[PDB]
C-alpha cells in the first residue's frame, strides 16, 4: 500500500510549495492521477486475498472502498474551492491538508491487517473531520454539531478498544487473516453478550443505527461541503466495513443478539423515511436519506448471508457515490441563495435547465431505479431477508413506496412550479459544477456495466 | 537601512552558527564511529565473518 | 529574588527530589521531601500578593502534613520490622499511612482541594514547577513500595480522582484551574496502573509531564491565564493557536496522538489482569476532560472570538520570551505515538 | 454601533468580469487550466482508460476458470457414470466421528 | 516486572551484554522517523519566531535533525536490549519448567468434535 | 550580549550607570501651555534625551521603519474627529483615548529603558500619570460614557503599579482664558473647537487630582506662562533639588534588574492594555480584525520577524 501512502502524503508539500495561485490546480490534478492508480488493486483472485505485507492487505471488500475513496478528493477539492476563495493562502492551504490527511487515515484504516490497527487509523479519522465541521462550517451550530459528533463516537469506540485488547490476549492475535483461521465460537453467557455489544456499537454508530444517529443530521448539516461529501459517502461506511470485519469473530451469539438492531433498522428506516418527508432543510432531508439507507446495511451485515453480503457492499457504494452527488447538487443551490430551506427556490428548472437533469439522474439512482447498482444492492438485501423472515418483505416495500415520495417531492419542490419571483440572483451553472455532478453520476452509472466489481469479497 | 532600531538578529551571530555547525558534525562522526564499533564487536562475538 | 539565588533554589528543589530517588534509607526519603518543600516555598511567594501568601500557607499545610504521616509510617515500620531499607512496608498501618500520605502530597482526590486553590494562586512558572517536577518524588516512592499497597485502597483514590479531576474541570475559566483538575484526573490513570504494571505508571507520567509542560510554556509564552485571554491567541500568535490545538487534543487521549499511548497500554495491562470494568469505567470518565479541553479548543483554534483594538499596537513587537524546549515539547507531545514499542526503554 | 465589525461583503458574480469564466477561479488563465486538468485526467484518463482497464481485467476472481473447470469435471464424471456431485465434501474415509 | 532481573547490572544505560546484540542500521525506519521528528522541530521553532519556515536559519535545523537521530539511535539500542532480554528470560523460564509448558497431542480437524450453528 | 539576568551578574547593574544627573522628568500642563518649547529646553541645558509627546503615531516611530502607519492601523483613531464630533457614535472618542494611554505607557517604558540601560536622564511631555486628566474632562463634558471611564481604570491599575514615578513632575499654569486665545493663534481648524468647559475640566484634573498626589512622591515644580519662559531658572531650580521622597529611594540593583526587564520586553508592558472587557469602543469583531491584521502583515518589513525581510534587504537569513 505505499505506494498509494507515499503519493498521497507528497500532495502535502505539493499543496504548501505551489504558486499562490496553483494550489486548486495542483492538488486536483495529482489526487486524480493518485485515483488512477488505485485501479492497480482491482488484481483479485477467487480464493486468496491480496496481501501485501505484515501490516496492510486489499481483498474485494476494502478494494471497492479504497477506490471510491480516492476518487472523492478531487471532487471535494472541487466542490470546496468556490467557497474558500475568499479564505486567506494559509488557511486555504490547511484546509487542503486536512482533506489530504483523512484520505491518508482511510486507505490506511480500509487496508490495516490487525484490528488495533484498523482501530487507531479508525479513531485517527474523527481528528481532521472534526476540524474540518467546526472551522469551516458556516453557522453557530457547527461547535455543537461537532461535540455530538466527536462525543457519540468516542462513547461507542473506547468499549470497542477494551474488547479488542481482550481479544488479542485471549487469542493471541488481532491479524485478521489469523482470526480466520483460529476463531472459535462464542458462548452464550454474560460476559460475551457485553463482548458482542463492545464489538458492534462503535461501528453502529457510526453507521448510524436508528435511535444513536441524532449526531449525523448535526455534523451532515453543518459541515462544509467538502465535510458532507466525505461524511456521507465514505465515512459512515467505517462502520459497515468494520460490521463486516468483526462479525467473523462473533458467531453463533450474532443469530440472537442481532433481534433488537434488526428490529431498531427494519422500523428505523420506516421512521427516518417518514421524517425526509416533512423536512424544510434541503440538507437536513439528505441527511435523514442516508439513515434510512445505511439501516438496510445494517440489517444485511446482520443476517450473514452470501447474498445480503453482496448486496451490502453494493448498497455502500451505490450510497456513496448518491449521497455526495445530492449534497452537491444541494449546495449548489446554497451558493447562489444562501439558504438550505427548500421551499425558499422553486422552479429551478425553468433557470438551470441541465442542472435539473443532474436533479432527476441523482434522484434516480436514490430512489433505486434498475439497473442501477443502487437498486441492484436494495434487491439483494430485499431478496436475502425474505429469507430470513418473509414478512419482513412488507416494511422492506413500504420503505421503497416512501423513498420514492421524498426523492421526487425533493425534485419536484425545488425544480418544478413557478420561479419565486424575487430570487434573482440564479446565474447560470459553472463548467465547474456541471463536471462536479458528472464525476458523480458518469462513473455511477458505468458500474451498472461490470458491477461485479463492487458486489464484495462473496461473489 | 531600512530599520530604525538595529535588529538582534539583524548579522549572523557568526560564534553561535560556528558552535552549531561544529556541534552537528561532531555528533554525526561520533555517531558513525559508535555504530561501526557496535558492528565490529557485535561480529567479534557472534564469530561471524 | 537575586537571580543567582533563584538558581540555586531550583537547584534544591532538584536535589531534594533526587535524594528521595536515590535514597535507599526511609530518612533519607523524608529528608528529600522537606528539603524540597522548603525550597518551593520561595518560588510560590516570589511575587508577593495576597493570593500567592494564600496559596504559600495552604501548600504548607498539606506537604507539613502528610510529611508527619510519612515519618509515622516509617516509625511503625521500624517498630515492626527493625530496619529503614526503602522497600515493601511491613505492616498494614504503616502501609495505609504512607499511601495516604503519597496521595496527600500528590494531591489526588479526596486529598485534591489544595491543587486547584495553590495552582491559581502561583504564577504559570511555579505551577508548571507544582504540577510535573513535584510528581516525580512521591511517584518514585509509590513505585518502590506498590507491593505492600492495599488494593482496595489505591484503585479507590485512582477512581475518584479521574472522577473529581474530570468534573472539577468542567465548571472552570481560569487555565491554571483547568490544569490542576487536569493533572488530578491524569493523577488517577498512573495510580490505577501501578499495582499490575509500574512501568506504565512511568510510561503516563513521563508523557502527562512533556504534554503539561508544553501547555504552561504557551501558556507564559503570550501571559494568558483566562480562558478569554487565551481567545485573543488568534489575532496575535496564529501559529500558537495551532500547537495549542493539537497538545490539547493529544491530552484528551484521541488518535494518532501521543497522549493516546499511555490510555492505551495502561488499558492493555489490566485487562491482562481481568480487570475489564475499571479501564472501561476508565476511559469513559476520561470523556469529561475532553470535553473541556475540547471547549478551550473552541474558543482558540476553531473560531475567532472579538479582539481589541489595543491588540494592534501588540502586532508590531516580537514575542521575546524564551519557550525554552517547546518546538520540541510540542513535536513529543503529538508525534510519538508510532514509537510507542520505545517504551520498553523504561523497562 | 456595538463592535467595530465589517459589514458583510456582497456576493460576487464570476461572470460579471469574465462572462467566459468556467467557474474554477478569479485569473482567467488559471481558470482555463483549472478546467483542463479536470477534463482531461477527470473524464480522458480516469473514466474512460479505467473503464477499458476494468473491462479487460484478467479474469476478475476466477470466473472463467471455474466453468471450464466446472466443464472438465462434468465431462469426466459423466463419461465415468458417477454423481456430478456428491453430497459429502469430504471422504468420510478421513473422518472419524465422536462415541 | 523485570526489574530484579538477576542479571541486571543496576543503572545502566546499555550493559555489556547488550553489545552482542545487531546494533540498529542507520537506515532503520524507526530512527528515519526519528530524523523526521527532529525536522519538524525545526521548522517549528522557525514558526513560533517568526522567521521563513523553511529557509531560516539552516544551522539550526540541522543540530534539530542531528540531536534527534542521535539520541534516538541510542534509545533504539535500548530498546531492543529490553525486548531481547525479555525474550531471553522467557524462554529460560520455559526450558527450566518443562511441567509447566507441555507440547500439546494436538489432533485434526477430522477427528477434533466442532458444533454446526446454521446460518438459516 | 542581549540584556538578561546572565548579563546582571557578569555585573551589567544599574548602579554603575546611574548617577545624580539620571533623572526621569515629565512636563505637564494644559493645552497650547507652552510645555512642548520648554521640554525641549530643559532636555538640552541638562543633557537628557528628550521625549515628544506621545501621539497616536508614537510606536510606529519605534518600530519597522519608523515611519507613521496607515490609520487603519491604529482603529482609525483621530484626533481631528475628536474635536470635529467628540460624541459620535462610533466610540472614536474613547478609542483615541485608550490608544493614547497605550502609547504612553509604551513611551514611559522606553524612557526607563534608556534611564536604565544607558544611565542618561529623559525629559518627557506628560505620561501615564498625568494621562487621566484627559479622560476626566471627556467624561465630564459627556464625550464618553461611565463604563469606558470603569475600562480605564481597570487597565490603568493593573498597568501603573508596574513603573516608579518621575523624579521631577513640572507643571506649566496658564489660565483657561489664555489658553483659549493662544489657540486661535496657533490657526488649527479642528482645535479651534475645542470649549472652554472643557479646557477648565482639564485644568481641574491637573489641580485637584494630579498635582496633589505627585506631590507625595515627586518633586513638583510650578511655573506660570511667563516664569516658564525662563529655562535657566527652570533648569537652575531642577538642579537644586533635594530628591528625599519617592519610591526612587528605595531602589537597588536587584529592584532596579526587575524593572529593566519588564521595559525592555515590550509585550509584557502592553500585556493588559487588551484585557477581554467588551466595550463597545474598544471591542473588534473576527472578521473585521482578521481582515486588517492580515494586511499588517502584507506591509514592507512586517512580515517577519525584524532582520528576517528579504524585502526590505536582509540577507544571511540561511544562518540565521
Ligand atoms: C543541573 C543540570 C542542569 C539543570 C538546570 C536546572 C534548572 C536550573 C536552571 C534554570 C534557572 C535558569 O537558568 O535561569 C534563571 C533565570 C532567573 O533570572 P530572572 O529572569 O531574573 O527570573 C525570572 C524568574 O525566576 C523565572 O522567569 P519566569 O517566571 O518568567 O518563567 C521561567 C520559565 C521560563 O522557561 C521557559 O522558557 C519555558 C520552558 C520551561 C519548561 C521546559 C522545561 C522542560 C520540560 C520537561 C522536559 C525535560 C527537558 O522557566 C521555568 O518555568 C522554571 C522551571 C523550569 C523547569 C520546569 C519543570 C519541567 C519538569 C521537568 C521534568 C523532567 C522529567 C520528565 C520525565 O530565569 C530563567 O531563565 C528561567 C528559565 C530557565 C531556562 C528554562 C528552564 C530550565 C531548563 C529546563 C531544565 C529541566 C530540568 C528540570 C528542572 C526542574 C526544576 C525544579
Ligand atoms: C548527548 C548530546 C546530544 C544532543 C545534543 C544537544 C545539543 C543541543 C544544544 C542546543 C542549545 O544550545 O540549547 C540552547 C537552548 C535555547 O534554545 P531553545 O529555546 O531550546 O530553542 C532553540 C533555539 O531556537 C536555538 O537558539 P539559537 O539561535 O541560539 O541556536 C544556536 C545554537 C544551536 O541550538 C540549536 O540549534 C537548537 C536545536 C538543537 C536541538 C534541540 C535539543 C534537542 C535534544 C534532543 C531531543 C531528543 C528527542 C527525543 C528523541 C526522539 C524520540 C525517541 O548554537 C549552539 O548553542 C550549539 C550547541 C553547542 C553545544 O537552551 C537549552 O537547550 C539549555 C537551557
Ligand atoms: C445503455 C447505455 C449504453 C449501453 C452500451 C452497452 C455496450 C457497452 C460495451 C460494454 O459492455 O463494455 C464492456 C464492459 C462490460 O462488458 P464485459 O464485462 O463483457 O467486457 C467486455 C470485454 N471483454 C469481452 C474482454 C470481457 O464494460 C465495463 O466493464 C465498464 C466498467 C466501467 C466501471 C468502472 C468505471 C471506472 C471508474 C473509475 C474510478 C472512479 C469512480 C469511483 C468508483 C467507485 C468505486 C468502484
Ligand atoms: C542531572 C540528572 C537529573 C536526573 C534526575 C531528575 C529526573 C528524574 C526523573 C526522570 C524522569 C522520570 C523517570 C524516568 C525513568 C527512566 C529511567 C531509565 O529507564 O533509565 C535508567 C537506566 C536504567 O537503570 P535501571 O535499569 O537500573 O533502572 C532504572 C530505574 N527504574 C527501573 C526504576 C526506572 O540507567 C541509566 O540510564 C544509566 C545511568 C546514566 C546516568 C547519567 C545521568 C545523567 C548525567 C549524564
Ligand atoms: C555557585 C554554584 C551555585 C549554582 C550556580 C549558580 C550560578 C551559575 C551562573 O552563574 O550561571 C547563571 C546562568 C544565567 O543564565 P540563565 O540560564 O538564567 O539564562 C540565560 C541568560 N540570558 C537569559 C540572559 C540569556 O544560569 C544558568 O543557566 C546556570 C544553570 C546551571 C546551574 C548550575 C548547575 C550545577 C549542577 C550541579
Ligand atoms: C433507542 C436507543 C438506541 C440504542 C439501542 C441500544 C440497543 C442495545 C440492545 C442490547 C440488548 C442485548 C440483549 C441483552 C439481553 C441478553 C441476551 C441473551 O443472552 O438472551 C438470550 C435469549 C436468546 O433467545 P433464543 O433465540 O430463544 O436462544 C436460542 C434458541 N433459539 O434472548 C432472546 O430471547 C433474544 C432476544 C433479545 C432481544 C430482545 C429484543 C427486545 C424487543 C426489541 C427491542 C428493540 C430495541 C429497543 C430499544 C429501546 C431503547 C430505549
Ligand atoms: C521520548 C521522550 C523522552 C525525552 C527523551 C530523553 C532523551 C534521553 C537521552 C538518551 C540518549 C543518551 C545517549 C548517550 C549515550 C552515550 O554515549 O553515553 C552513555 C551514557 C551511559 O553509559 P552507561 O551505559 O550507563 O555505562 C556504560 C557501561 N556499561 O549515556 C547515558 O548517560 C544515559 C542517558 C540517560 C537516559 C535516561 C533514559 C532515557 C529514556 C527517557 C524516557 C524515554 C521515554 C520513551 C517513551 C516511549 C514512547 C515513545
Ligand atoms: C505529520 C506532518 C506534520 C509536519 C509538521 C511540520 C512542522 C510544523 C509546521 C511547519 C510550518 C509552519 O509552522 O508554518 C507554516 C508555513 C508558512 O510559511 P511562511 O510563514 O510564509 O514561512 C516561509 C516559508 N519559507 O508553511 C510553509 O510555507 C512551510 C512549508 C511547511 C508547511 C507544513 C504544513 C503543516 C501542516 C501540518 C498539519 C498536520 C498534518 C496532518
Ligand atoms: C551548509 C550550510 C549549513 C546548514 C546545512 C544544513 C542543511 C540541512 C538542514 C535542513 C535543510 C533542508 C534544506 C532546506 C531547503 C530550503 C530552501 C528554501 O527555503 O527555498 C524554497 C524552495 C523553493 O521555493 P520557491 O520556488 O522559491 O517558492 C515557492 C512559493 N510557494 O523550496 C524547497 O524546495 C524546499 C524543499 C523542502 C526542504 C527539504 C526538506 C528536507 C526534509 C528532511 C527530512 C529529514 C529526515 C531525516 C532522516 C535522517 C535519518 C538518518
Ligand atoms: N483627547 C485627547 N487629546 C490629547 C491628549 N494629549 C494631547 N491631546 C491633544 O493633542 C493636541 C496637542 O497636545 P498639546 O501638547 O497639549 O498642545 P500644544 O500646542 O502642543 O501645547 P504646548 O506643547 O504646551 O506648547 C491637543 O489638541 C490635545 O487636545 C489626550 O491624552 N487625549
Ligand atoms: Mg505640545
Amino acid at each position: 500500500m505505499l505506494k498509494y501512502i507515499i503519493p498521497t502524503i507528497m500532495l502535502m508539500p505539493l499543496t504548501w510549495l505551489s504558486k499562490n495561485n496553483m494550489i486548486w490546480v495542483n492538488s486536483t490534478a495529482h489526487s486524480l492521477l493518485i485515483s488512477f492508480t488505485s485501479l492497480l488493486l482491482m488484481n483479485q483472485f477467487g480464493d486468496n486475498s491480496l496481501n501485501f505485507s505484515l501490516l496492510f492487505f486489499s481483498d474485494s471488500l476494502s478494494t471497492p472502498l479504497l477506490i471510491l475513496t480516492m476518487w472523492l478528493l478531487p471532487l471535494m477539492l472541487m466542490a470546496s474551492q468556490h467557497h474558500l476563495s475568499k479564505e486567506n493562502l494559509t488557511r486555504k492551504k490547511l484546509f487542503i491538508t486536512m482533506l489530504i490527511s483523512l484520505q491518508l487515515f482511510l486507505i490506511m484504516t480500509f487496508t490495516a491487517m490487525e484490528l488495533i490497527l484498523f482501530y487507531i487509523l479508525f479513531e485517527a479519522t474523527l481528528v481532521p473531520t472534526l476540524i474540518i465541521i467546526t472551522r469551516w462550517g458556516n453557522q453557530t451550530e457547527r461547535l455543537n454539531a461537532g461535540l455530538y459528533f466527536l462525543f457519540y463516537t468516542l462513547a461507542g469506540s473506547l468499549p470497542l478498544l477494551v474488547a479488542l485488547i481482550y481479544i488479542q490476549n485471549t487469542v493471541g492475535s488481532l491479524n485478521f487473516l489469523m482470526l480466520q483461521y483460529w476463531v472459535q465460537p462464542v458462548h452464550n453467557s454474560w460476559s460475551n453478550v457485553f463482548m458482542w455489544l463492545a464489538c458492534m456499537m462503535a461501528f453502529m454508530v457510526k453507521m448510524p443505527l436508528y435511535g444513536l444517529h441524532l449526531w449525523l443530521p448535526k455534523a451532515h448539516v453543518e459541515a462544509p461541503i467538502a465535510g458532507s461529501m466525505v461524511l456521507a459517502a465514505v465515512l459512515l461506511k467505517l462502520g459497515g466495513y468494520g460490521m463486516l470485519r468483526i462479525t467473523l469473530i462473533l458467531n453463533p451469539m450474532t443469530d440472537f443478539m442481532a433481534y433488537p438492531f434488526i428490529m431498531l433498522s427494519l422500523w428505523g428506516m420506516i421512521m427516518t423515511s417518514s421524517i425526509c418527508l416533512r423536512q424544510t432543510d434541503l440538507k437536513s432531508l439528505i441527511a435523514y436519506s442516508s439513515v434510512s439507507h445505511m439501516a438496510l446495511v445494517i440489517v444485511a451485515i446482520l443476517i450473514q448471508t452470501p447474498w445480503s453480503y453482496m448486496g451490502a457492499t453494493a448498497l455502500m457504494i451505490a450510497h456513496g457515490l448518491t449521497s455526495s452527488m445530492l449534497f452537491c447538487l444541494a449546495n449548489s443551490n446554497y451558493e447562489r441563495i444562501h439558504s438550505r430551506t427548500m421551499i425558499l427556490a422553486r422552479g429551478l428548472q425553468t433557470l438551470l435547465p441541465l442542472m435539473a437533469t443532474w436533479w432527476l439522474l441523482a434522484s434516480l439512482t436514490n430512489l433505486a431505479l434498475p439497473p442501477t447498482i443502487n437498486l441492484i444492492g436494495e434487491l439483494f438485501v430485499v431478496m436475502s431477508t425474505f429469507s430470513w423472515s418473509n414478512i419482513t418483505i412488507i416494511l422492506m416495500g413500504v420503505n421503497m413506496v416512501i423513498t420514492a415520495l421524498y426523492s421526487l417531492y425533493m425534485l419536484i419542490m425545488t425544480q418544478r412550479g413557478k420561479y419565486t419571483y424575487h430570487i434573482n440572483n440564479i446565474s447560470p451553472s459553472f463548467t465547474r459544477e456541471n463536471a462536479l455532478m458528472s464525476l458523480h453520476i458518469l462513473p455511477l452509472l458505468l458500474l451498472t456495466l461490470n458491477p461485479k466489481i463492487i458486489l464484495g469479497p462473496l461473489y | 537601512k531600512f530599520y530604525i532600531q538595529e535588529p538582534p538578529h539583524g548579522s549572523p551571530n557568526w560564534l553561535k552558527v560556528g558552535l552549531t555547525l561544529g556541534t552537528s558534525v561532531f555528533l554525526w562522526i561520533y555517531l558513525i564511529k559508535q555504530h561501526n564499533e557496535d558492528v565490529l564487536e557485535y561480529k567479534r562475538r557472534n564469530g561471524l565473518e | 529574588m537575586n537571580p543567582i539565588i533563584f538558581i540555586i533554589i531550583l537547584l534544591t528543589i532538584m536535589l531534594g527530589t533526587i535524594i528521595v530517588m536515590i535514597s535507599s534509607h526511609w530518612l533519607l526519603v523524608w529528608i528529600g521531601f522537606e528539603m524540597n518543600m522548603l525550597a518551593i516555598i520561595p518560588i510560590m511567594m516570589k511575587n508577593h500578593n495576597p493570593r500567592a501568601t494564600e496559596a504559600s500557607t495552604k501548600y504548607f499545610l498539606t506537604q507539613s502534613t502528610a510529611s508527619m504521616l510519612l515519618m509515622m509510617a516509617v516509625i511503625i515500620n521500624l517498630m515492626f520490622s527493625g530496619q529503614w531499607t526503602v522497600m515493601k512496608l511491613f505492616n498494614p498501618m504503616a502501609s495505609m499511612l504512607m499511601t495516604m500520605a503519597l496521595a496527600m502530597k500528590l494531591g489526588m482526590a479526596p486529598f485534591h482541594f489544595w491543587v486547584p486553590e495553590v495552582t491559581q494562586g502561583i504564577p504559570l512558572s511555579s505551577g508548571l514547577i507544582l504540577l510535573t517536577w513535584q510528581k516525580l518524588a512521591p511517584m518514585s516512592v509509590l513505585y518502590q513500595i506498590f507491593p505492600s499497597i492495599n488494593l482496595n485502597l489505591i484503585l479507590t483514590l485512582s477512581v475518584l480522582s479521574i472522577l473529581i479531576g474530570g468534573w472539577g474541570g468542567l465548571n472552570q475559566t481560569q487555565l491554571r484551574k483547568i490544569m490542576a483538575y487536569s493533572s488530578i484526573a491524569h493523577m488517577g490513570w498512573m495510580t490505577a496502573v501501578l499495582p499490575y504494571n509500574p512501568t506504565m505508571t512511568l510510561l503516563n507520567l513521563i508523557i502527562y509531564i512533556i504534554m503539561t509542560s508544553t501547555m504552561f510554556t504557551m501558556f507564559m509564552a503570550n501571559s494568558t491565564t483566562t480562558t478569554l485571554s487565551l481567545s485573543h491567541t488568534w489575532n496575535k500568535t496564529p501559529i500558537m493557536t495551532v500547537l495549542i490545538l493539537a497538545t490539547l487534543l493529544s491530552m484528551g487521549g484521541l488518535p494518532p496522538l501521543s497522549g493516546f499511548m499511555p490510555k492505551w497500554m495502561i488499558i492493555q495491562e489490566m485487562t491482562k489482569n481481568n480487570s475489564i470494568i475499571l479501564p472501561t469505567f476508565m476511559a469513559i470518565t476520561a470523556l469529561l476532560n475532553l470535553y473541556f479541553y475540547m471547549r478551550l479548543t473552541y474558543s482558540t483554534t476553531l473560531t475567532m472570538f472579538p479582539s481589541t483594538n489595543n491588540m494592534k499596537m501588540k502586532w508590531q513587537f516580537p514575542l521575546m520570551k524564551k519557550m525554552t524546549f517547546l518546538p520540541t515539547m510540542v513535536v513529543l507531545s503529538t508525534m510519538m505515538l508510532p514509537l510507542t514499542p520505545m517504551l520498553s526503554v523504561l523497562e | 454601533l456595538r463592535w467595530q465589525e465589517d459589514p458583510e461583503p456582497e456576493d460576487e458574480n464570476l461572470y460579471e468580469k469574465n462572462p467566459d469564466s468556467h467557474g474554477y477561479d478569479k485569473d482567467p488563465a488559471v481558470d482555463i487550466w483549472n478546467m483542463r486538468v479536470v477534463f482531461f485526467f477527470g473524464f480522458s484518463i480516469v473514466l474512460v482508460l479505467g473503464s477499458t482497464f476494468v473491462a479487460y481485467l484478467p479474469d476478475y476472481r476466477m470466473q472463467e476458470w471455474a466453468r471450464r473447470e466446472a466443464e472438465r469435471l462434468v465431462k469426466y464424471r459423466e463419461a465415468h457414470g458417477l454423481p456430478i456431485m456428491e453430497s459429502n465434501c469430504f471422504d468420510p474415509s478421513k473422518i472419524q466421528l465422536p462415541e | 516486572m523485570m526489574t530484579g532481573r538477576q542479571g541486571r547490572a543496576t543503572f545502566q544505560f546499555l550493559p555489556d551484554e547488550a553489545r552482542s546484540l545487531p546494533p540498529p542500521k542507520l537506515t532503520d525506519p524507526r530512527l528515519a522517523f526519528v530524523g523526521f521528528l527532529g525536522y519538524c522541530s525545526g521548522l517549528i521553532d522557525n514558526a513560533i519566531r517568526r522567521r521563513p519556515v523553511l529557509l531560516a536559519g539552516l544551522h539550526r535545523q540541522l543540530l534539530y535533525i542531528t540531536s534527534f537521530v542521535f539520541v534516538g539511535y541510542y534509545l533504539l539500542k535500548r530498546q531492543d536490549y529490553m525486548y531481547a532480554v525479555r525474550d531471553h528470560d522467557m524462554f529460560s523460564y520455559i526450558k527450566s519448567h518443562p511441567e509447566d509448558f507441555p507440547e500439546k497431542d494436538k489432533k485434526t480437524y477430522g477427528e477434533v468434535f466442532e458444533e454446526f450453528h446454521p446460518v438459516r | 550580549l542581549q540584556y538578561g539576568p546572565l548579563a546582571y551578574i557578569l555585573g551589567e547593574k544599574a548602579t554603575k550607570k546611574m548617577t545624580e544627573k539620571s533623572k526621569l522628568i515629565t512636563v505637564d500642563g494644559n493645552i497650547c501651555s507652552g510645555k512642548s518649547k520648554l521640554a525641549k529646553e530643559i532636555a538640552e541645558k541638562l543633557g537628557l534625551k528628550h521625549f515628544p509627546e506621545a501621539g497616536i503615531h508614537y510606536v510606529d516611530s519605534t518600530t519597522g521603519d519608523g515611519k507613521p502607519l496607515p490609520v487603519q492601523f491604529s482603529g482609525n483613531c483621530s484626533l481631528e474627529k475628536f474635536y470635529d464630533d467628540p460624541k459620535s457614535n462610533d466610540g472614536n472618542s474613547y478609542r483615541l483615548q485608550a490608544w493614547l494611554y497605550a502609547s504612553r505607557l509604551l513611551q514611559y517604558a522606553d524612557a526607563l529603558e534608556h534611564l536604565l540601560s544607558t544611565g542618561q536622564g529623559v525629559v518627557l511631555e506628560r505620561s501615564i500619570y498625568s494621562d487621566f486628566v484627559f479622560l476626566e474632562a471627556m467624561y465630564r463634558q459627556g464625550f464618553i460614557r461611565k463604563q469606558c471611564v470603569d475600562h480605564y481604570n481597570q487597565v490603568k491599575k493593573v498597568t501603573i503599579c508596574e513603573y516608579l514615578p518621575p523624579h521631577v513632575v513640572v507643571y506649566v499654569d496658564v489660565p483657561v482664558p489664555e489658553v483659549q486665545s493662544r489657540i486661535q493663534k496657533k490657526g488649527n481648524p479642528h482645535e479651534m473647537k475645542i470649549t472652554s468647559a472643557y479646557l477648565q475640566d482639564i485644568e481641574n484634573a491637573y489641580k485637584g487630582t494630579f498635582l496633589p498626589e505627585m506631590s507625595e512622591k515627586c518633586e513638583v515644580l510650578q511655573y506660570s506662562a511667563w516664569e516658564a519662559q525662563d529655562a535657566e531658572k527652570v533648569v537652575e531650580d531642577i538642579e537644586y533639588l533635594k530628591y528625599d521622597k519617592g519610591p526612587w529611594l528605595d531602589q537597588n540593583d536587584r529592584k532596579l534588574h526587575k524593572l529593566r526587564m519588564l521595559v525592555q520586553d515590550k509585550l509584557e508592558v502592553l500585556n493588559y492594555t487588551s484585557i477581554p472587557v467588551f466595550l463597545p469602543e474598544v471591542t473588534v469583531g473576527a472578521h473585521q480584525s482578521d481582515q486588517v491584521f492580515q494586511e499588517f502583515t502584507e506591509l514592507p518589513g512586517r512580515k517577519y520577524r525584524a532582520g528576517y525581510n528579504e524585502d526590505v534587504g536582509d540577507k544571511w537569513i540561511w544562518l540565521k
